[PDB]
């Protein structure tokens, strides 16, 4: 997903 | 002796999947402290701002990384999420939009997670 940290 | 931004990073990173974000936050802080140049740091940090529903401090964070890095998907991305609490409708879709594109020209794969984006800022600002 695009909704997390890196 | 003294942590790297790389350590803090990592810090942050496991402080945030444990649902922690203030505590994620203020790592990501430290890491800037340590390389204020580098847009992940922001980018991090603004999410955590979103999860603590601190969309000013989100946003702020946001321009910050843009101003690093302006290709950021994920930059553009938090920034459309956070004008969409805020009821900035028209510019959450055009950031979601522009998270699209660059996503697209970097080849990177979220699964539907930018046009499902795009279709909840639409709904929603047809439905308020």
């Amino acid at each position: 997903s695009i909704d997390m940290v890196d | 002796k003294s942590p790297s931004a790389q350590e803090l990073k990592e810090q942050g990173n496991r402080l945030f999947v444990g649902r922690k974000y203030p505590e994620a936050a203020a790592c990501y802080g430290r890491a800037i402290t340590r390389n204020p140049l580098v847009a992940v740091y922001y980018t991090n940090r603004a999410l955590c701002y979103l999860k603590m529903q601190q969309h000013e401090q989100a946003l702020a964070d946001c321009r910050r990384a843009l101003e690093l890095d302006g290709q950021s998907v994920k930059a553009h991305f938090f920034l459309g999420q956070c004008q969409l609490e805020m009821e900035s409708y028209d510019e959450a879709i055009a950031n979601l939009q522009r998270a699209y594109s660059l996503a697209k020209e970097q080849r990177l794969n979220f699964g539907d997670d930018i046009p499902s984006a795009l279709r909840i800022a639409k709904k929603k600002r047809w439905n308020s």
